[PDB]
């Protein structure tokens, strides 16, 4: 295994990664960062 | 690679940034959990070099 | 009187792929092929520059696949997930089924 | 003073006092940008 810097938040009873990959990946470029979808009302 | 929906509304969404929040200090002598909502989100923000 | 049940499920794989492009200009290609070398220093510098450009490109065309697998996973996971606002009441307010 | 206060570290030590026997600076630096493609037929 290898040590890696990342943030881990405990919610409820489960330790989950809290990844917001917009900086390392999808950056300064031409790819659609998902999670910005649209809704129709 | 956007079309005429983002900047033809550059004056219809941004000029939001033409109607709410503002120049700090001293009429409402009375509020700490948003004065740092453009103070605690304008100082440190994005991409590296 | 109830009798126990067994369930069998079968799922099939789905195929995708990833690609990236990588070009070298005719100038650089001719320098690299060592066809028109004059055996002088002035072309050694140009050939080294062409090699460095090949490097500075092949680098990231290959780094690209690693940085793209993440995009693929996000795509499939977004396509996969039903909304919380509908999944939550289904599994809480309803115990078993039918 | 101009050591122990602050009124300077955001600059860079590089060199010309007598300046302008130096004509001439149009000085710059690139950015490379790498391979994006998405996932999907785009």
């Amino acid at each position: 295994n290898a040590r890696v810097p990342a943030d881990l938040v405990i919610v409820g009873d489960k330790l989950v990664f809290l990844e917001a990959l917009e900086r390392r990946v999808y950056q300064a470029t031409r790819v659609a960062y998902p999670l910005i979808g649209n809704i129709d009302i | 690679h956007l079309n005429r929906v983002a900047r033809a509304a550059l004056l219809s969404d941004l000029k939001r940034r033409v109607c709410a929040d503002m120049f700090f200090m001293t009429r409402h002598a009375r509020e700490p959990r948003l004065i740092s909502a453009y103070l605690s989100d304008m100082v440190s923000c994005t991409q590296p070099s | 009187v109830d009798q126990p049940v067994h369930n069998y499920m079968v799922k099939r794989i789905h195929k995708r792929s990833l690609s990236a492009a990588f070009a070298i200009a005719s100038e650089a290609l001719s320098l690299l092929s060592n066809t028109y070398v004059d055996g002088t220093e002035i072309d050694s510098s140009l050939r080294i520059r062409a090699i460095q450009q090949m490097a500075r490109n092949l680098r990231t065309v290959l780094d690209s696949f690693e940085r793209g697998t993440a995009d693929q996973l996000l795509g499939v996971l977004l396509e996969k997930a039903p909304p919380l606002s509908l999944l939550s009441p289904i599994n809480k307010f309803q115990p078993e089924g039918h | 003073r101009f050591l122990e206060l602050g009124l300077s570290v955001a600059c860079i030590c590089t060199k010309f006092p007598e300046l302008a026997y130096v004509r001439d600076g149009v000085i710059q630096f690139e950015v490379q940008q790498p391979m994006i493609a998405r996932d999907g037929p785009h």
